[PDB]
């Protein structure tokens, strides 16, 4: 009664918003024309609470009984304005119906997994956090369908599960059908059935978001038939669902416990990340109209680390290792990576960490570890058991789960040799190589490396030679493209312009705050130094879209470089290698990325070949 | 400046006593001050306290009828609506009509205040079921106030039956908020 | 005029686009000494940016749509005015908000901001009359209490104070 | 700190000086002691308690013991012509304590 | 029958309770409805008085008792609110005698018991329940059960053919509660003779949840009873009320909890003139000079303030000191005192210390085989003072692992597929020997100190304490010593601890003062003084042990804060600026020049 | 840009108002913010020198009537706010100031010369008020209604036997009086008893 109510209530509400009806019609266009699109709709809650405030407020509150009928109506407006001449007998015994998504702003349930509690519980809620775990994808059975030979007709049984409705239902083993009501054999069509994708993943509180002296809190939360990759872990996402509880939870006799709780997880709407930034027209226009500029790598380099004073080639190298290089691989096999890594050994107090901080911020995806708290299994991969499924299965490490990415390594110098071996492998091959448990496969690490060390007498001596002050394996050590040497040298001038430069950033004020007052979301859908947004935009539109191919100029430039350098009496900080051909080339490719030029010319060979110059002899 | 900030727009609970202390009230004379010096009083009537006789019943300003009782000159005859029965009528009255308020004085909550501490003998009834039907009549009156309060408007509004002391409680923020929202409709024209 | 909080409302930056060209106006600019050329956007302050507006056929600058009064805080406001921390929206938000009314005469916003007003000073008379007691001889209120806005905070204060003293009163020994 | 067989969790055991509460410890060949060895009765002798930091494992414990320990002269014969200091190698802090 | 009249008593009680003229129940428990807070604290002493008889029957069974006055709450508080709400919460305050932990046995098995120690494990909350919907998978027959949370419940048997055990919860319709476990540990003091301390495990519901944060401290009221995980029962206790000495919701919340009467105790003392030389003779009352030292201490536990720049970098805002000194300079009882006044502080030793101790460990739990991830002092002591004694007995391994606690505060850990970045804003009291147990002035400094630079860079002030000789002051320290052996100003010239942490925390959580340009400037000139300085005093055959980068700068910015927040000025002048120079003075370039 | 300074002047004056809300009996103004002040001042002296010039460059130059119109209301906008920000920190000091005097019958270090010229005055203008036909009131008096004729007080600082109009009353500490609070309602004011 009040189902068909309500059916007929969200009815009237499609209708007069027609946005939704023409998504659908266009959804339903593609799929007929034609790699599909899922029966999913996203609405607007505030459309909701504008039209009707009590189905807003219910499904606000009330999901449970206030989803079901909107998926039905939505299910009834799609079936109504399909006009498939055919239906295929798998479309005739499909059972796919459109499914709801939400938008908007949650008032007040719009929390995190530490802010989850009993008092939540069977309401539509979003939670945001960081994903740290992902079980396997397996099908879930919900209807099966036979056939009778002798009676010639086909028979079907639907199956419910404790997380495939929001209603609670009656258990249906899945044990199948094998005879008919009247005794007939029955024989299973399984390309008839219809099976959906089952997925559980971990969500867990950000860490910096957490209370003072307390670990981060996570929820579970269930993903089904589309919604099933579209997290990896690692990824900051903001998920909307369903606050659901499972099981007796004790309350069987079975149960001795009596101090145990019941069950909780989240049935899973949207899944809405939180990476990539949207380029519009004016953006575009823009970033080429700073690129047409002639000093444009001097202004970006700039712009990164505004509060930290000097080191301009250090900015420069990150800059370049930003945008990085262009990989290549041969047809007979020979792989030429285009990430760029940088070592940077210095004195206490150089600004390492500081730009290793800021890295980590800026680069789209980047993972931070230190010497002393990394292993190395927690660099390469761990062999875990699946709850879900309880299948033998690997978990990505900091190389792996950065791929593609950047990985921030700090006190590179405070390791053991034994996690050293992985970060060797990883850099030398940009492969992972896993024979444990008997498993045998080959994980992708990809990812530019960029660490800060310290010197083996905890300060840097001119007097001994650049070997004895670093401890690191020389073959380490031949890997990283550029490596800075930074000493804090006293100097008046020097001195006193750092001075008033800290003083200067410790006087800054948040907008907004009074003097004195320490420092402590509205929606869910949704010479001039340049800000850090549009240096993302800018970075990633180069990174993307821009490929430059190497010319004969350039090359004239790199080879009298490199002749130049390695037969030269002047000692360098690091010795010369066909390694540093390859580096020279990688930054003339990176500086060429950085003015939007498809071809490398004598501007970025110099470029490069100063920058080398100065990593090498200072 | 010459009035403190507190003082300002709203009168302070000893300016409200000060303002019932002038109401009459009914005592018992124990003297005889009629005959068969003479109070002059030129802020209310000195002609009752004159011809005052011993044990009959005798009208006098509330003040001056509390400095009697002290010198336990006077017994105070305390109010008709301040007995059990009268106070229970009134609860009643309050749970069945949700919509108003019980026709209480304007005075009772200063008035029983005052006499339960200077006046604790002239009761006829217990003091103890008295402050007890006092307070049900105030948390009574405290949720018809919080269930009124949601509708503020910039229009007028009405309080009927509404006492001193409560008016004077609730005058800061339904003054300030329905002047804030005044504030707002006449900007929004 | 010599009520301090007004003189503080009125010094609140609002988006600005000029229409002419200016000559020497370079200091509301970040440099100094330039002119400014038509259509460039910046902040100004409320007492310089309303008159501008006003004055100057096609005046100085035009008013563009501030972040405070935007679609995500409206629907926001619809949605929980109570819940809603308009005290990291603006310090101001009623005061600026009544301004603004005052200035562009429209009542939609009018609306929302009376519903809001009417819904959050429900919660703050609840909190006000909310009164401690000694029984020898919290954290939501502080939390509420952080979210009020300059002049929710003036009106809670002159309500708790009047409280207080009724009930001293009442109960002195 | 070791691993609990049945519960297969970390948990904290007792050592001489534990045992030694409110009694006395005696160590014989003080001198022929590691260093390490040495150096862990440091904390015991005077504050009287004795803090781990270990596997998660954040307490503090009492140990009440008084210390007495035989130790033999640098070069196995004390030499009356030398100080004090001369004739043994320990360190200012434990010979203070 | 008896449960009615039971309830009607409970009504009467709170209906009635009065000392003077205010009904203290009645009104509390209006005012807690006002604010959504569905609970009523009743102190025991006040039913003792108003009815022996009542706590008699509460005392005999509470476990049965205690729903009845909940209901009785319940049902009065419908009566003041609702002009014609769950389940109303009981909290007990109660002065009996604190029973020790451990004696705890079979003789207070299901009564209400008092007793304090120090909560070392918290759990996440799990959910309860209150109102269960269930139906008959059968005859699919509509019932429900309401279930109490004092265990002296299941599902019916019995259908009201069908099966045993037919009946299915629906979740929907269903209301659950808050609850958490915790387990408390016995103060060290109380302990017996050589034995381990003992834990136990304990547990809250609905409004005593998210109230305590392991390593504080607290008083518990609760009942005493068993649960059956075959001739034994696992005790366990169903906490009533706790009490604590910290405000665990003004630290882990921005908001502050402080009375009116507070606030106007902490500003009163901020007005007076000299309130440095009050805290200063406040901390260690007990030891003889070392005036230094002590104000180092207070600035330490005052702190600075911290920054977040618009581009993301963070500046650290603790302050570090070291201590390296002679034995008999009573540096450890220096950090036991400053452990003990420090709102949140750790007290530990760097020779039985570990890596995985004072960071984070990767732990394996037993029955999931799934990783956690456990914490250690600098996690324990998050937003409060680590003291680390006997640092120079700490191993290399160990040490290293703190250079990014301090400086970055936080904790980066890659290990068992675990990959997370944890935050430990902790100031680290440090206190060590030199290589030859004394500072033996023959031999040059880097001699006597075997830390290398990056180490001690990270500390903003370090103490080279020399014992001297002088027969003046070493009749001034035997005879403090003697008097003390043998042996309350409290005239406005010292604070007790409890005030001093109080007005600490107020302090931490109120102000956070800025540097005028007049500071800048000076502080700016003193900075290049000092390394012309440093550079000058550089002889060839080594480089100064002692370094000074701009950590030093930035460490005496943080000086220069903290004193300015000790008087609650938004703005540091000149004045803290002399006073943070004069510190930094006397103890780095002191350390250093020698 | 120009009004900064002025914000900040109000800021300081938003605090000192919350501090004298915040006080209880004992209210001490903070000192005169001369600084502040002489720095806006000079703001208002260097914006009349532009708006001097930008005459002159109209009387001879090729400024257009379009740009002189805009700095000239520029100028005089940024006066309006710096005129308007000093006189609410001085009105708000002045009434403070105006209130303590009204405390008292009819340190000062912080006063500017011109605010101890004026409370000096408003002093004196209290007193020809109160020498006037309302001298049967004392205005300056309680302004707390009248409750109970007889009350006790203690003396709270020594002092020797002060001879009041309504009598002698020889104040020795720690000594209690059963009199009429009108005629020591003054002696409690100063501080000298109190109501217990
Ligand atoms: N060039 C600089 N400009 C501004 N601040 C600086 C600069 N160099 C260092 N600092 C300050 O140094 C403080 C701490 O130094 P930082 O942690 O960056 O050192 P680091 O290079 O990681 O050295 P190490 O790890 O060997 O101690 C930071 O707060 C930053 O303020
Ligand atoms: N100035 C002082 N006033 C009072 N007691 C003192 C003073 N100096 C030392 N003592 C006492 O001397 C003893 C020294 O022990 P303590 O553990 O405090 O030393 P320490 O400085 O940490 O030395 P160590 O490096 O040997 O551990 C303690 O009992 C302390 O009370
Ligand atoms: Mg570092
Ligand atoms: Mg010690
Ligand atoms: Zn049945």
């Amino acid at each position: 009664a009040v189902f068909g109510d309500r059916v007929r209530r969200f009815q009237e509400f499609l209708d007069t918003f027609t946005s939704y009806r023409d998504s659908v019609r266009s959804i339903q266009v593609y799929n007929s024309n034609n790699n599909i699109l899922p029966h999913r709709i996203i609405i607007s809650l505030d459309d909701l609470r504008e039209f009707d405030r009590s189905f807003w407020s219910g499904i606000l509150v009330e999901p449970a009984y206030f989803i079901p009928p909107a998926e039905k109506a939505l299910t009834d407006l799609a079936d109504s304005m399909d006009d498939v001449p055919h239906p295929n007998a798998s479309a005739v015994s499909s059972r796919h119906p459109w499914k709801l998504s939400f938008k908007g702003s949650f008032g007040a349930h719009a929390l995190s997994p530490r802010t989850l509690t009993a008092q939540h519980l069977n309401k539509l809620v979003s939670v945001e956090g960081i994903v740290t775990k992902t079980s396997l994808v397996r099908p879930k059975l919900i209807r099966s369908v036979h056939y009778a030979a002798k009676t010639g007709r086909f028979h079907y049984r639907d199956y419910t599960d404790a997380t495939t409705t929001l209603t609670t239902r009656i258990p249906t083993p899945a044990i199948y059908p094998t005879e008919d009501t009247e005794g007939n054999k029955l024989t299973t069509e399984y390309g008839y059935s219809t099976f959906i994708d089952h997925q559980r993943i971990t969500v867990q509180e950000m860490p910096e978001m957490a209370p003072a002296g307390q670990l981060p809190r996570s929820i579970d939360v269930i993903l089904d038939d589309d919604l099933v990759d579209k997290t990896k872990p690692g990824d900051r996402v903001n998920v909307v669902g369903v606050f659901k509880s499972l099981g007796a939870g004790g309350m069987n006799q079975s149960n001795s416990n009596t101090l145990i709780g019941f069950k909780t997880l989240i049935l899973g709407n949207t899944v809405y990340p939180l990476a990539r930034q949207m380029l519009t027209d004016f953006d575009i226009r823009n970033i080429n109209k700073l690129s047409k500029k002639k000093d444009i790598f001097d202004i970006l380099s700039q712009s990164l680390a505004p509060s930290i004073y000097g080191h301009d080639h250090i900015k420069k190298a990150i800059l370049l290792m930003l945008m990085g290089g262009v990989e290549k691989n041969l047809e007979n096999g020979s792989h030429l990576r285009g990430d760029i890594n940088i070592l940077m050994v210095g004195d206490p107090s150089t600004a390492k960490s500081q730009l290793l901080r800021f890295v980590l911020n800026t680069a789209s995806l980047a993972i931070a570890t230190t010497g002393r708290g990394s292993s190395g299994v927690g660099l390469t991969a761990a062999v875990t058991t699946d709850r879900e499924t309880g299948e033998r299965r690997l978990e990505a490490g900091a190389m792996v789960l950065a791929d593609r990415g950047v990985v921030c390594i700090d006190e590179f110098d405070k390791m053991t040799d034994v996690d050293r071996v992985a970060i060797h492998e990883v850099m030398e091959q940009q492969t992972v190589t896993i024979a444990k448990a008997g498993i045998h496969t080959t994980l992708n690490a990809r990812c530019s490396v960029i660490a800060a060390a310290n010197p083996v007498f905890g300060q840097y001596d001119v007097n001994r030679d650049p070997h004895q002050n670093i401890a690191l394996p020389d073959s380490l050590l031949s890997r990283f493209d550029l490596l800075f040497v930074v000493t804090d040298d006293i100097n008046e001038i020097r001195d006193r312009s750092i001075s008033e430069h800290v003083l200067r950033t410790h006087r800054y004020l948040p907008p907004g705050y009074l003097e004195g007052e320490p420092v402590r979301s509205l929606a869910v859908g949704e010479p001039k130094l340049v800000t850090i947004p549009f240096l993302r935009k800018y970075v990633q539109y180069a990174k993307e879209r821009v490929i430059p191919q190497l010319t004969q100029e350039a090359i004239n430039v790199i080879v009298k470089n490199y002749t130049d350098l390695r037969n030269d009496d002047n000692t360098k900080k690091s010795p010369i290698t066909a390694r540093t051909l390859e580096t020279l080339i990688r930054l003339a490719t990176a500086h060429a990325k950085v003015r939007l030029s498809k071809t490398v010319n004598k501007v970025d060979a110099k470029v490069a070949a100063n920058l080398l110059r100065f990593a090498l002899l200072g | 400046m010459s009035l403190p900030a507190h003082l300002q727009q709203t009168f302070s609970p000893e300016e409200i006593q000060f303002i019932v202390e002038n109401e009459p009230i009914k005592i018992f004379p124990r003297i005889t001050t009629r005959q068969k010096t003479r109070w002059q009083l030129i802020t209310t009537d000195d002609k009752a306290l004159n011809n005052m006789v011993a044990m009959r019943s005798t009208e006098v300003v509330l003040w001056i009828a509390l400095l009697l009782k002290q010198q336990s000159k006077c017994s105070i005859v305390a109010p008709q609506w301040l007995t059990t029965k009268e106070l229970d009528r009134k609860i009643q009255y309050e749970k069945t009509h949700p919509d108003r308020f019980s026709e209480l004085p304007w005075n009772w909550l200063v008035l029983a205040r005052i006499l339960f501490n200077k006046a604790k003998d002239d009761f006829h009834d217990p003091i103890h079921e008295l402050r007890g039907k006092i307070q049900d009549l105030r948390e009574i009156r405290q949720i018809k106030v919080l269930k009124g309060l949601k509708y503020l408007n910039e229009s007028h509004l009405q309080l009927d039956n509404l006492s001193l002391l409560e008016i004077n409680e609730l005058r800061p923020f339904i003054t300030e908020i329905m002047d804030k929202l005044r504030e707002i409709h006449t900007a929004s024209l | 005029y010599y009520d301090i909080d007004d003189v503080l409302a009125d010094g609140t930056e609002f988006p600005c686009k000029f229409q002419y060209d200016i000559p020497g106006l370079g200091y509301l600019e970040n440099n100094p000494g330039r002119p400014i050329t038509k259509n460039t956007k910046l902040s100004l302050p409320l007492w310089l940016a309303r008159i501008l507006a006003i004055v100057g056929p096609v005046p100085f600058v035009e008013l563009l749509p501030p972040d405070m009064f935007s679609t995500k805080v409206m629907n926001a406001i619809k949605t929980d005015p109570v819940a809603l921390d308009l005290h990291s929206i603006n310090s101001h938000f009623f005061s600026l908000a009544i301004k603004w009314i005052m200035l562009f005469s429209e009542k939609e916003l009018a609306n929302v901001v009376s519903e809001l007003l009417l819904q959050r000073a429900q919660e703050l008379n609840h909190h006000a009359s909310s009164l401690s007691i000694d029984l020898n001889a919290n954290i939501a209120t502080s939390t509420f209490l952080l979210k009020l806005e300059e002049m929710e905070k003036e009106i809670y204060k002159k309500s708790h104070e009047s409280y207080k003293d009724t009930k001293r009163w009442m109960f002195k020994k | 700190v070791r691993k609990d067989p049945i519960t297969k969790e970390w948990t904290l055991e007792g050592g001489a000086l534990v045992l030694a509460d409110k009694g006395v410890c005696l160590i014989d060949e003080f001198d022929k002691m590691n260093d390490q060895d040495r150096t862990s009765i440091h904390e015991a002798m005077e504050q009287q308690s004795i803090s781990i930091s270990k596997a998660g494992i954040v307490t503090t414990l009492q140990a009440r013991c008084s210390i007495i320990a035989a130790a033999n002269p640098n070069g196995g014969r004390y030499n009356s012509t030398l100080p004090l200091a001369q004739n043994v190698s320990l360190t200012e802090p434990i010979l203070s304590r | 029958d008896d449960n009615t009249e039971i309830i009607k008593s409970f009504k009467n009680f709170i209906l009635e309770f009065r000392l003077d003229s205010q009904f203290i129940y009645r009104d509390q428990l209006r005012n807690n409805i006002l604010v959504k807070n569905y609970s009523l604290t009743v102190n025991m002493e006040h039913l003792i008085g108003y009815n022996e008889d009542i706590y008699k029957k509460l005392s005999d069974e509470p476990s049965d008792i205690i729903p009845l006055f909940e209901t009785a709450i319940t049902q009065v508080a419908k009566r003041i609110s609702i002009l014609s709400l769950p389940t109303f919460q009981l909290i007990l305050n109660s002065n009996a005698n604190q029973i020790p932990l451990r004696d705890l046995d079979s003789e207070h098995v299901s009564k209400i018991v008092r007793l304090s120690g120090i909560i070392i494990s918290t759990s996440v909350l799990s959910s309860r329940a209150t109102y269960l919907s269930i139906m008959c998978r059968n005859c699919r027959h509509t019932t429900s059960i309401t279930i109490n949370n004092f265990n002296s419940v299941s599902l019916p048997r019995s259908c009201l053919n069908c099966g045993p055990d037919p009946y299915i919860i629906i979740h929907e319709s269903s209301k659950f509660i808050d609850q958490q476990f915790l387990k408390l540990q016995e103060i060290p003091e109380l302990v017996p003779v050589g034995e381990m301390p003992r834990n136990l495990t304990m547990t809250c519901d609905r409004y005593l949840t998210n109230k305590v944060i392991p390593g504080t401290r607290v008083t518990i009221v609760g009942i005493y009873s068993i649960y059956n995980s075959v001739a034994i029962r696992t005790p366990y206790i169903k906490i009533l009320g706790i009490q604590s000495d910290v405000e665990t919701s003004s630290i882990w919340n921005s908001v502050t909890m402080f009375t009116e009467e507070e606030e106007e105790e902490f500003l009163q003392l901020s007005r007076n003139p000299k309130l440095y030389e009050i805290l200063t003779n406040s901390i260690a009352p007990s030891i003889f000079g070392n005036e230094d030292i002590k104000k180092a201490i207070v600035c330490l536990l005052m702190g600075g303030s911290k920054k977040i720049l618009p581009d993301g970098m963070r500046l650290r805002g603790d302050i570090n000191v070291l201590l390296l000194g002679d034995p008999g300079t009573a540096k450890s009882q220096l950090l036991k005192f400053v452990e003990k006044v420090s709102p949140i502080a750790v007290y530990t030793s760097g020779k039985g210390s570990s890596a995985a101790g004072l960071t984070a460990s990767v732990q394996r739990d037993p029955m999931t085989r799934e990783f956690y991830l456990e914490g250690g002092a600098m996690v324990l002591a998050d937003g409060g003072v680590v003291c680390i004694d006997e640092f120079d007995k700490m191993r290399d391994e160990d040490r290293v692992a703190i250079h990014e606690a301090m400086e970055q505060q936080t904790i980066s850990i890659a290990k068992a597929g675990i990959t997370t970045v944890l935050n430990s804003r902790t100031s680290v009291l440090a206190a060590a020997n030199p290589i030859y147990g004394r500072y033996d002035d023959l031999k040059s400094p880097g001699d006597n100190i075997d830390f290398q630079t990056t180490i001690l860079s990270r500390f903003d002030m370090i103490f080279i304490v020399k014992d001297d000789h002088n027969e003046e002051r070493d009749i001034s320290i035997a005879n403090h010593v003697i008097n003390i052996h043998t042996g309350q100003e409290e005239n406005g010239s010292e604070i007790s601890i409890e005030k001093m942490k109080r007005y600490i925390t107020y302090c931490r959580l109120k102000c956070a003062p800025r540097l005028s340009p007049q500071a800048a400037e000076k502080l700016s000139s003193n900075f290049v003084t000092i390394r012309k300085q440093l550079l000058i005093n550089e002889e060839s055959t080594e480089r100064s042990s002692i370094p000074i980068t701009i950590r030093q700068l930035e460490a005496i910015i943080r000086i220069t804060e903290s004193l300015a927040k000790l008087e609650l000025s938004p703005i540091a002048q000149e004045r803290h600026v002399d006073e943070a120079i004069r510190l930094f003075q006397a103890s780095t370039m002191d350390a250093a020049s020698q | 840009m120009y009004g900064d300074l002025g914000n900040k002047l109000v800021l300081e004056a938003k605090r000192t108002k919350q501090l004298y809300a915040r006080s209880n009996q004992d209210v001490n103004l903070p000192m005169y913010h001369e600084d502040i002040i002489r720095n806006i001042l000079k703001e208002v002296s260097n914006l009349r020198k532009n708006t001097e010039y930008l005459k002159e460059q109209q009387q001879l130059g090729m400024l257009d009537d379009k740009v002189a119109k805009c700095q000239y209301f520029v100028t005089l906008l940024c006066m309006e706010r710096n005129k308007r920000c000093l006189l609410a920190y001085q009105r708000l000091r002045t009434d403070i100031l105006d209130s303590m005097a009204w405390n008292n019958n009819g340190d000062t270090n912080n006063l500017s010369h011109q605010e101890q010229e004026y409370l000096k005055e408003y002093c004196d203008l209290i007193t020809d008020l109160k020498s006037g036909d309302l001298v049967d009131i004392d205005l300056s008096g309680s302004l707390v209604p009248p409750s109970d004729v007889f009350i006790d007080v203690r003396v709270l600082k020594d002092a020797g036997e002060i001879q009041t109009e309504y009598g002698v009353f020889n104040l020795i500490k720690d000594s209690q009086f059963f009199v009429r609070q009108s005629d020591v309602e003054r002696l409690i004011q100063q501080g000298y008893l109190q109501k217990i």
